[PDB]
C-alpha cells in the first residue's frame, strides 16, 4: 500500500512545531532586562501604551544572592535617569550631543549604570578585587614583569604616572586592574588592564583610550583597599569615553 | 523604541564615513552610510533573486520554472565564459547579485565598526565577521579566479547548492581525505562541544538547584577540575570559543582553496606523501 | 488617550487618511480596468 | 591600538586553590596542582586538582579497556609492526561484525573485540554521564550540563547501538578508526542515497554552523566588552553594567533585536544541543524509514530540476 | 461611525508606515507573480518581437 | 452572551486588533498561494485565452 | 483633489529619513526595472539593432 | 480601559467584524460562480 | 464538578485564552494540510472538473 | 486566589467562557455535520 | 482500594505544575498516537474508505 | 510640539519644495516613457 | 524649470557629505554601467574590431 | 574659480590616500579584464610562442 504521508514528513513536522514554540520561549527570556521600551508612544499616551512587543514579558524569576546579600528580580521596574545630552536634531531617531566637556559628561560611550554599591565577593565572603598590598599571598608570575613602578603614557605619549599597585582577583587569580598613582595630583586610581598594553622592555604601560592629562579626573574610589560593583563601572566608563572623545579626529569620519 | 537603559548611550559621530548626513537609528537599527549602502546592495540582491525565481533557467512558461522554496536556483555561468560578464540570462543575473552580495557583507561589517566606535568597545565582532566574509569570497572570487572562471562559483538555490558542494566534493573521490578539511571539522565538532559546556555552565550557576543561592567564580572553576581536572577560565572560554569559531572558518577557506588551485587528484593521494617518506 | 491624540485630532487626521486611501483606490480600480481592457485574466 | 586581550601578558600567581568543599559521601579530590605558564597565557595557569569517585574510576576503567582493545587490534592487524602501526595509523581499525553474525555475539577472531569495545566504550559514556551529574549535584548546581551530554550520547547511541539493532545486525554499525570511520560517514550516505536530502540532516548543518556562528557573535561580544568586566558574567547577569547594556545595544543596532547577558547562553545552549538532537533524529530515520532521501525529496517535491545536458542509457534497459 | 476613534488606538504614524512598506513590497510580489505567469507582458512578443528584428 | 464585552478587560484591544491585521494578511497570502498550486489556478489557466500563443 | 492640511505630513514624517528613504528606494527600483527589461525581448543593448557588433567583426 | 470603554470598543469592534465578514461571503460567493471548487 | 470555576484562581485567564486560540490556530491549519495529503484532498481532485483542462 | 481573581470574578469568568466554548463547539459539529454530507471519510 | 490519605499528595506536588504537565503531555500523546495509528494498517483517512473521491474526478 | 520638530509653517514651506521637486521629477519620467514608447511601444 | 529656493537643500543635508556619497556612488555605478555593456553584442574589447590579436599569432 | 576650497570642506591627506588606494585597485583590475580579453598580449603568441620553440 502507497500513502503520502511517511514517517519522515511526520516528524520533520513535529520538529517545526518544537522549533517555534523555542523561539518563542528564548524571546520571552530575552525581554528580562530593558523592557517595556522607552518609546515616545509610551509619552504621549500618558504612560499607557505600555511598548513590549512580542511575546509580552515573562513572569519575573527571582536570583537569590549569597551572603545574605539580598535578592535580585526580572524583569524588574527601573526608574528613569535623565540624560546629561541634548538633541542633535528633534526628529526622532537623531543621536545626542554631550553637554559641557565630553569626557565628563556621563554620556555616550562615558556612560554606565548605577550597579550596586557593595563589592563582589569570594565564596568565602572576601572583598573579590583587592591590591596585592591586600592580598599578599599574591605574586609576579615568574617570567613576567612586575607592574609595580612602570611608567604609564597616555594616548600621547607623555607620562601620566606611575603604577603603585596591582588590583588582583582573588577569586581567579589574575590582573584586573593597575592602581595609578597621578602625577598630576598624587591621586591613585585605577586603570583596567582591558585598556592597558605593556611596553616590557621599556617598562611602559601604554593606554590609548585617554591623554596624560585625563588621568587627573578619573573617578576615584570611596575605599582604597576594595572597589565595589558601581565604582568599577565608573572607572571603566571614563576610560572609555576617551576612545571617541579624547581627541578631535576621534569623532570621525575619515571621509 | 529604545531599551530603558538605551538613551544615554545614542550618542553623535563614530562615523567613518558619512557623518551627521546619515547619522541616525530607524527603529531599532543605527542606519549610518554603510547602512544606506547596505540596504540597496540588499534589496537589489533579494529583488533580483525573486526575478531570477520568476524566469526560471529557461524562462517564465517552461516547466523548469518554480517559487517551491527548496527548488529555486540562480546558477553561475558556463565556465566558457572564463573571468568576463555573461549575458543576464546566462548567469550574468548571478554575476550581478554576488556582488551586490559581497557588498551587503562588507557595507554590513564595516556598519558595525561605525557601531563599536560609539559604543566605546572593542572591535572583535566585525574583526570575526570577516573571516565569514573572506570565506565567502574565497568560493565566488579567490578561488574561481586562480582557476580562471566565474563559473566556478557555487549557485544559489537552498539545495541546488548542496547538488554544488557534492559534485566539487567527490571530483577528489573521497574528499573527507582533504587535510584542512579535516582540521576544520575537528574545529567545528570542538566549537559546538565548547559551546554546550559553556552555555551550560552558565545557566547552571545563574540558576541552581532550588534553596540554593546564586554560585560563584570558585564554583565554575571547581566544577570542571572536577570533571576534567583543568579549569579554562570565565575569561579564557570567550577567547577559546572565538579562537575554534574563526579556525572553523579559516582552514574551511584553506581546505577549499587548495581543491583545485593547488591539488588537483584524488584527496586520499595526497597522504602518499606521508606513506612514501623512507621511514618504513 | 491611547495614541495621546485628542479626539478632533483624530477626527482631523481620519479625513486625511480616508480621502487620501480612497484616491489611492481609485487608482487601483482604474489601473485593474485599463488591465482586464487590455487582457482579460478571468 | 589597544589591548585585545587575547593573550595574558603579566600572570600574577596565588597558592592553588583545592575547590568548592563537597558534602559528606564526596571522596576527597587528588592531585597536587601545578602551574604552567604557557597555559597561564591563554587561560587558568592550574592544573588539578581532580574528583574521582566509584562513578568515574569504573568510567575510566571501562574506557581504558575500549581503547586499549582498539589500538591492540589496530596493531594486530600490521602483525605486530610498530613502524607500520605508525605508517598505516590513520588507516588502521577495529571493524564491526561480518553480516553473517547478525546481532549475536560474534568470534573473537572476527568482530567479538569490536563488540566488546563498543560495550566498553558505551558504559564508560554513561558513566562519564553520571559523573557528569554528581559534579553538578555535589556543588549545589543545576543539571544543565547533563541534559546537554544526554543529547550527545543519544546521538552516539544512534550510530553505533539503537540503529543497528532496529536494522538487525552489527554490521551496520562504525567502525573504530580515522579513516575508516570517515569511510562509514561517506558510504552511509551513499547507501540511503544522499544525505544531502535528509531534512535532519539540513537542520543539523544550521545548528553546527549556527553554533560556530553564535561562539564566535558571544566570544568576541564578551572580549570586546572585557574593558568593562563582561567576562565575568555572573554578576553582569545579577547586576546588569555597562559592559551587558553595550552588548545588547551593538547587537540590537545592527540586527534590531538582542538577547540578554543570561539569555544568550540559553540561544546558544539549544543550539549545541539542537545539533545533536537532529542528527540523531537524522540517522534514526536512515534505513529504518527511509531508504533513499532524494527519492524521498524528490516524492515530497524538494529536489531541484536542472536542463538536461548529460544523460546516460541504461544498460539493464538495453 | 465613531471609526475615525481608530487613531485614539492605533498609532497613525506607524499604521500609516506599515501600509507604504507594505504596499510597496505586495506591489513588487504581484508583478513578479504575474510575470512568471502566460500573462507576462514583456516576454510575449506583443506587439512585436524586437529580438527578431535582429 | 451579554458580558461578553468584558473581554476587553482581559485582552489588549490595542495587541488584539494588531494581531488579527497581521495573521489575515499572512492567511490571505498563504491561500492564495495554496489555491495557486493546485488546479483551481486562475493564473495559468489559458483562459479566457493563452496571451503567449498570441505572439 | 489634493487635502488642503496635505502638507502636516512632514508634522509626522521627519524630512531627512523621507528623503533618504526615496533615493535609497527610486535607485533599486530603477537598477531593478533595467536589468528586468534586459533579461526579455526587449533588451535593446543584444538585439543587434542598429547593427550587430561582434557580426562587423 | 474602564468597563463603559470596553462596551464602545465591542460595539465598534462587532459591526466592524461582520462587515469583513460581509466581503468575506460576497468574495466567495462570487468565487463559487465562476469555479465552484466543491 | 460544581466548584469547577476554580480553576481560574490558580491558572491565569488571560493566558489560557491566548493559548487556547495559538493551539486552535496551529491545531486547523495542521488539519488542514494532512487531509491535504491524503484521498481526502477536495483542491486538486478535478471535482467538479479540471479548470487546467479547459485550456 | 492564586491568580488575582476573586471567588466570584471565577465564576462569572467560568459561565462566559463556558457558554463561548459550547458555542465554538456548536460551530465544529456543524462544521463536521456538512463534511460528512459532502465526503464521508469513514 | 483507594487511599484515604492520598490528597496528601498536593502537599508533596506541586497541583498547578502537575496539572499543566497532564495536559501538555496528553496532547503530545495524543498527536503521537494518532500519527502511529495512520502510519499502520488502520490508516483511515487513505484508506479510500467508504469510496476513492480521487478515482471520481 | 510636532513630532519632527517642524513648525506648522515650516511643513507648509517644505511641503511645496517636495511636491514642486517630486513633480518636475515624475515629469521627466514621463517624457520618458513617451520617448521608449515611441522607439519600442511593448504592449 | 526648477525652484528658486533648491538651495535650502544645504540646510538639511550636510553638502560636504553628499559630495562624498555622490563620487563613490558614481564610481560603483561606472563600474556596473562597463560591466553590462561587455556582457552584451556591444563589446569593444572582444568584438576584433579593429583586429583579432590572437589570430594574429 | 573657488575649487581650492575643496581642501576647506575634505581633508586633503585622506583625499590623497583614498585616491592611491584607488588607483592601484583600479590598475589590478583593469589589466586583469584586458587579460582576460582577445587584448591578452602575455599568451598571444607574439612575437613569438617560447614553449612550442623547445
Ligand atoms: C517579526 C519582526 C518584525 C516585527 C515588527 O513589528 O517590527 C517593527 C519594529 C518597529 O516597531 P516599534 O513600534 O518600534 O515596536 C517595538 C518592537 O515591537 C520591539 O519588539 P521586539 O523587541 O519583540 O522586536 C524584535 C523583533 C524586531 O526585530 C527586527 O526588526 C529585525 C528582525 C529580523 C528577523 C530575522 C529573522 C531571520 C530568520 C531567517 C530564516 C530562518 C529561520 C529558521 C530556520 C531554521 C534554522 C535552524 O525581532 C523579532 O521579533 C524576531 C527575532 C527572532 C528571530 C530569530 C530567528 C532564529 C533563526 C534560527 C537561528 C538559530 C536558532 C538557535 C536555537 O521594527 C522596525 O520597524 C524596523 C524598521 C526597519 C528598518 C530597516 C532599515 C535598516 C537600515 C540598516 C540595515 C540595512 C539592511
Ligand atoms: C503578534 C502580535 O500580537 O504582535 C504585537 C506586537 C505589538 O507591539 P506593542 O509593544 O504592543 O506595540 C508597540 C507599538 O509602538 C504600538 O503601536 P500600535 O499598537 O499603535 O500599532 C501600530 C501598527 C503596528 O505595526 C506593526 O506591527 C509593524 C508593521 C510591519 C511592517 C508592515 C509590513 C512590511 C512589509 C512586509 O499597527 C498597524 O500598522 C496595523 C497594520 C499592520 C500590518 C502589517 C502586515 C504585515 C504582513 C507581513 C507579511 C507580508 C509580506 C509582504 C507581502 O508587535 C510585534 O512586536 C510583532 C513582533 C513579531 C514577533 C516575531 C517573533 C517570532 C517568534
Ligand atoms: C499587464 C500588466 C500591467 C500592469 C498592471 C498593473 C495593475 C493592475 C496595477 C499596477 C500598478 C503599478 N504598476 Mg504595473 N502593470 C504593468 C507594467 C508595469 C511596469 C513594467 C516595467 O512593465 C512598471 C514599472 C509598473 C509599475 C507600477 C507602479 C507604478 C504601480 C504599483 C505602485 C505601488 O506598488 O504602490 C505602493 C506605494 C504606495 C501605496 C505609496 C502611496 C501612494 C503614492 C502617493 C503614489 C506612488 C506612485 C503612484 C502609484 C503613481 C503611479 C500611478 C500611475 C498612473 C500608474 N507596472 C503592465 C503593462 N500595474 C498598480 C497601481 O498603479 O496602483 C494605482 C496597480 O493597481
Ligand atoms: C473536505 C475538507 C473541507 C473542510 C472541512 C472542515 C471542517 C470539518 C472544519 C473546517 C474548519 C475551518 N475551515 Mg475548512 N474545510 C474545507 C476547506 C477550507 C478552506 C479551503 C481554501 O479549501 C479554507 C480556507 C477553510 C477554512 C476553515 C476555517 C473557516 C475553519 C478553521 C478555523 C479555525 O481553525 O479556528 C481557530 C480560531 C479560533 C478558535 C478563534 C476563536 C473563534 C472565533 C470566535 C470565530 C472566528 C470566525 C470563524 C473562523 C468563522 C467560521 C465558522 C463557520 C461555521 C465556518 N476550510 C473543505 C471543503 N473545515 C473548522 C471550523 O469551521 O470550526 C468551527 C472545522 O471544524
Ligand atoms: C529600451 C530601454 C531604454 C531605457 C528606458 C528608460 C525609461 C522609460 C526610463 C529610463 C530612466 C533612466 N535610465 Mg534607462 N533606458 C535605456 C537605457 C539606459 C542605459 C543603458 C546603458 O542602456 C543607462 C545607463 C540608462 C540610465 C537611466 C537613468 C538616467 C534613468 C534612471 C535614473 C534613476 O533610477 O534614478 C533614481 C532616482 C533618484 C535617485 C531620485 C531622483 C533624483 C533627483 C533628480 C535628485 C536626487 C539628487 C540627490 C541629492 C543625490 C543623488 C545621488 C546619491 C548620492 C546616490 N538607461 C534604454 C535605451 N530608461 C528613467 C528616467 O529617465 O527617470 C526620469 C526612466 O523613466
Ligand atoms: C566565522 C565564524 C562564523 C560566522 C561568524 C559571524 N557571522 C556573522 C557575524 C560573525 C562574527 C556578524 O557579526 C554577522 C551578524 O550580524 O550576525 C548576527 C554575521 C552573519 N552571519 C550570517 C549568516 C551566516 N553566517 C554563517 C557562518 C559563520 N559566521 C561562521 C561559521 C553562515 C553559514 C555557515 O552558512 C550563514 C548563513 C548573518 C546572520 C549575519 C550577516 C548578515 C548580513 O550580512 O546582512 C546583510 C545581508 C542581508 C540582509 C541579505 C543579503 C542578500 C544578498 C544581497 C542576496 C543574497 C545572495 C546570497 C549569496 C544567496 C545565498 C543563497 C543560498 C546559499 C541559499
Ligand atoms: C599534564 C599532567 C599534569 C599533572 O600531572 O599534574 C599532577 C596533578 O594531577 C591532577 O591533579 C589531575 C590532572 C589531570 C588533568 C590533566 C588535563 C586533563 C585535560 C584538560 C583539558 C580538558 C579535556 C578536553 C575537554 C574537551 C601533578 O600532581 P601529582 O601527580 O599528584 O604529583 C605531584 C607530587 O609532587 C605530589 O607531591
Ligand atoms: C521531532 C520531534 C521534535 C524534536 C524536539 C526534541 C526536543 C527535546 C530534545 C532535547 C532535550 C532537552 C532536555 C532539556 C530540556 C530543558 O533543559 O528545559 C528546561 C530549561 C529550564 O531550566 P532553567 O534554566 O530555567 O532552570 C533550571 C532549574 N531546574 O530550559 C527550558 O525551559 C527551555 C524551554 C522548553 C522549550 C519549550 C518548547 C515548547 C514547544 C511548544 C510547541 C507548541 C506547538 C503546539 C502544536 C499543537
Ligand atoms: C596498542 O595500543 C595501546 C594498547 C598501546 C593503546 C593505544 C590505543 C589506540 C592508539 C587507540 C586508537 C583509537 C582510535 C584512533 C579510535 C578512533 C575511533 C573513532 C573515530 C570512532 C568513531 C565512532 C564510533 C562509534 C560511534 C561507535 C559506536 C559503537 C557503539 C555505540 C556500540 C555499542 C554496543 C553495545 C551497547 C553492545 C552491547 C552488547 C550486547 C548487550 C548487545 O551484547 C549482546
Ligand atoms: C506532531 C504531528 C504533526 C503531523 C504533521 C503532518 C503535516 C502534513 C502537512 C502536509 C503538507 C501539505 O501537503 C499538501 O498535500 C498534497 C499531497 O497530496 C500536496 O500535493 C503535492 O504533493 C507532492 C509533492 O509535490 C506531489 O507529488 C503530489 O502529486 C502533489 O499533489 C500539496 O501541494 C500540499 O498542499
Amino acid at each position: 500500500i502507497t500513502h503520502y504521508i511517511d514517517a519522515a514528513q511526520i516528524t520533520i513536522w513535529a520538529f517545526w512545531l518544537f522549533f517555534f514554540g523555542l523561539i518563542i520561549y528564548l524571546r520571552r527570556e530575552d525581554k528580562r532586562e530593558g523592557y517595556p521600551l522607552d518609546s515616545d508612544r509610551t509619552e504621549r499616551s500618558g504612560g499607557r501604551v505600555k511598548v513590549v512587543g512580542f511575546p509580552d514579558l515573562p513572569d519575573p524569576k527571582t536570583f537569590v544572592l549569597p551572603h545574605n546579600g539580598g535578592t535580585v528580580v526580572a524583569p524588574r521596574v527601573e526608574a528613569p535617569v535623565a540624560v546629561n545630552a541634548t538633541p542633535f536634531s528633534p526628529a526622532p531617531g537623531s543621536p545626542l550631543v554631550p553637554n559641557g566637556d565630553p569626557m565628563l559628561s556621563g554620556f555616550g560611550p562615558a556612560a554606565s549604570p548605577d550597579r550596586p554599591k557593595h563589592c563582589d565577593l569570594t565564596f568565602e565572603g572576601l572583598p573579590k578585587i583587592v591590591p596585592m598590598r591586600v592580598a599578599k599571598e599574591f605574586s609576579i608570575a615568574e617570567g613576567d614583569p612586575d607592574p609595580r613602578g612602570m611608567t604609564v603614557v597616555g594616548l600621547d605619549g607623555e607620562v601620566a604616572g606611575t603604577v603603585s599597585d596591582v588590583w588582583v582577583d582573588r577569586s581567579e587569580p589574575q590582573i584586573r586592574y593597575l592602581e595609578v598613582e597621578v602625577a598630576a595630583n598624587k591621586k591613585k586610581v585605577l586603570l583596567p588592564i582591558g585598556f592597558s598594553r605593556f611596553d616590557k622592555k621599556a617598562r611602559k604601560v601604554k593606554v590609548d583610550a585617554i591623554k596624560a592629562a585625563h588621568f587627573a579626573n578619573v573617578p576615584t574610589l570611596s575605599n582604597p583597599d576594595q572597589v565595589t560593583l558601581y565604582e568599577e563601572d565608573k572607572v571603566c566608563a571614563y576610560y572609555a569615553g576617551g576612545k571617541l572623545y579624547a581627541t578631535a579626529e576621534r569623532a570621525g569620519p575619515l571621509l | 523604541a529604545m531599551l530603558s537603559f538605551e538613551k544615554k548611550y545614542r550618542v553623535r559621530g563614530g562615523t567613518l564615513i558619512g557623518g551627521d548626513l546619515f547619522d541616525f537609528w530607524v527603529g531599532p537599527f543605527y542606519v549610518g552610510f554603510f547602512g544606506v549602502v547596505g540596504f540597496c546592495f540588499t534589496l537589489l540582491g533579494v529583488l533580483l533573486i525573486v526575478w531570477g525565481a520568476t524566469i526560471g533557467p529557461t524562462g517564465p512558461t517552461s516547466d523548469l520554472q518554480t517559487y517551491n522554496l527548496w527548488r529555486i536556483s540562480i546558477a553561475p555561468p558556463d565556465l566558457s565564459y572564463g573571468l568576463r560578464m555573461a549575458p543576464l540570462t546566462e548567469g550574468g543575473l548571478w554575476q550581478i547579485i554576488t556582488i551586490c552580495a559581497a557588498g551587503a557583507f562588507i557595507s554590513w561589517a564595516l556598519r558595525e565598526v561605525e557601531i563599536c566606535r560609539k559604543l566605546g568597545i572593542g572591535f572583535h565582532v566585525p574583526f570575526a565577521f570577516s573571516f565569514a566574509i573572506g570565506a565567502y569570497l574565497v568560493l565566488v572570487f579567490v578561488r574561481p579566479l586562480l582557476m580562471g572562471a566565474w563559473g566556478h562559483g557555487f549557485p544559489y538555490g537552498i539545495l541546488s547548492h548542496l547538488d554544488w558542494v557534492s559534485n566539487v566534493g567527490y571530483q577528489f573521490l573521497h574528499f573527507h581525505y582533504n587535510p584542512a578539511h579535516m582540521l576544520a571539522i575537528s574545529f567545528f565538532f570542538t566549537n559546538c562541544l565548547a559551546l554546550s559546556m559553556h552555555g551550560s555552565l552558565i545557566l547552571s550557576v545563574t540558576n541552581p538547584q532550588k534553596g540554593e543561592p546564586v554560585k560563584t567564580s570558585e564554583h565554575e572553576n571547581t566544577f570542571f577540575r572536577d570533571i576534567v581536572g583543568y579549569s579554562i577560565g570565565a575569561l579564557a572560554i570567550h577567547r577559546l570559543g572565538l579562537f575554534l569559531a574563526l579556525s572553523a572558518a579559516f582552514w574551511s577557506a584553506v581546505c577549499i582553496l587548495i581543491s583545485g588551485p593547488f591539488w588537483t587528484r584524488g584527496w586520499p593521494e595526497w597522504w602518499n606523501w606521508w606513506l612514501e617518506l623512507p621511514l618504513w | 488617550s491611547l495614541t495621546g491624540l485628542t479626539d478632533d485630532e483624530a477626527k482631523e487626521f481620519h479625513a486625511i487618511f480616508m480621502q487620501s486611501m480612497y484616491a489611492w483606490f481609485g487608482l487601483v480600480v482604474i489601473a485593474h480596468l485599463l488591465a482586464w481592457l487590455y487582457r482579460p485574466w478571468l | 591600538p589597544e589591548y585585545q586581550n587575547i593573550f595574558t601578558a603579566v600572570q600574577v600567581r596565588a597558592p592553588a586553590y583545592p575547590g568548592v568543599p563537597l558534602p559528606k559521601g564526596n571522596l576527597p579530590r587528588i592531585g597536587r596542582p601545578i602551574f604552567s605558564y604557557w597555559l597561564g597565557k591563554i587561560g587558568d595557569a592550574q592544573i588539578g586538582p581532580i574528583y574521582l569517585g566509584l562513578t568515574g574510576t569504573l568510567s575510566i576503567f571501562f574506557g581504558l579497556v575500549a581503547i586499549s582493545i582498539i589500538g591492540f587490534n589496530m596493531l594486530a592487524s600490521v602483525h605486530w609492526d610498530v613502524f607500520q602501526f605508525l605508517k598505516h595509523f590513520f588507516w588502521l581499525g577495529l571493524e564491526p561484525p561480518p553480516p553473517q553474525y547478525g546481532l549475536r555475539i560474534p568470534p573473537l577472531s572476527e568482530g567479538g573485540w569490536w563488540l566488546m569495545a563498543g560495550l566498553f566504550l558505551t558504559l564508560s559514556i554513561l558513566l562519564w554521564w553520571v559523573r557528569t551529574y554528581k559534579r553538578a549535584e555535589a556543588l549545589g548546581m543545576s543539571q544543565h550540563l547533563s541534559w546537554a551530554f544526554a543529547a550527545a550520547i543519544f546521538f552516539y547511541l544512534v550510530l553505533g547501538f539503537i540503529r543497528p539493532v532496529m536494522m538487525g545486525s552489527w554490521a551496520k554499525a562504525v567502525p573504530f578508526g580515522i579513516f575508516p570511520h570517515l569511510d562509514w560517514t561517506a558510504a552511509f550516505s551513499i547507501r540511503y542515497g544522499n544525505l544531502y536530502y535528509n531534512p535532519f540532516h539540513m537542520l543539523s548543518i544550521a545548528f553546527l554552523y549556527g553554533s560556530a556562528l553564535l561562539f564566535a557573535m558571544h566570544g568576541a561580544t564578551i572580549l570586546s566588552v572585557s574593558r568593562f568586566g563582561g567576562d565575568r558574567e555572573i554578576d553582569q547577569i545579577t547586576h546588569r553594567g555597562t559592559a551587558a547594556e553595550r552588548a545588547a545595544l551593538f547587537w540590537r543596532w545592527t540586527m534590531g533585536f538582542n538577547v540578554t547577558m543570561e539569555s544568550i547562553h540559553r540561544w546558544a545552549w539549544w543550539c549545541a544541543v539542537l545539533t545533536v538532537i537532529t542528527a540523531g533524529i537524522g540517522i534514526l530515520l536512515s534505513g529504518t524509514v527511509v531508504d533513499n532521501w532524494y527519492l524521498w525529496a524528490v516524492k515530497h517535491g524538494m529536489a531541484p530540476a536542472y536542463p538536461e545536458v548529460v544523460t546516460a542509457v541504461n544498460p539493464y534497459e538495453t | 461611525a465613531n471609526l475615525y476613534k481608530i487613531w485614539l488606538i492605533l498609532d497613525p504614524r506607524r499604521v500609516l508606515v506599515s501600509i507604504v512598506a507594505f504596499q510597496i513590497v505586495l506591489g513588487l510580489l504581484i508583478h513578479m507573480i504575474v510575470l512568471s505567469t502566460d500573462l507576462n507582458w514583456l516576454d510575449d512578443n506583443i506587439p512585436v518581437s524586437y529580438q527578431a528584428l535582429g
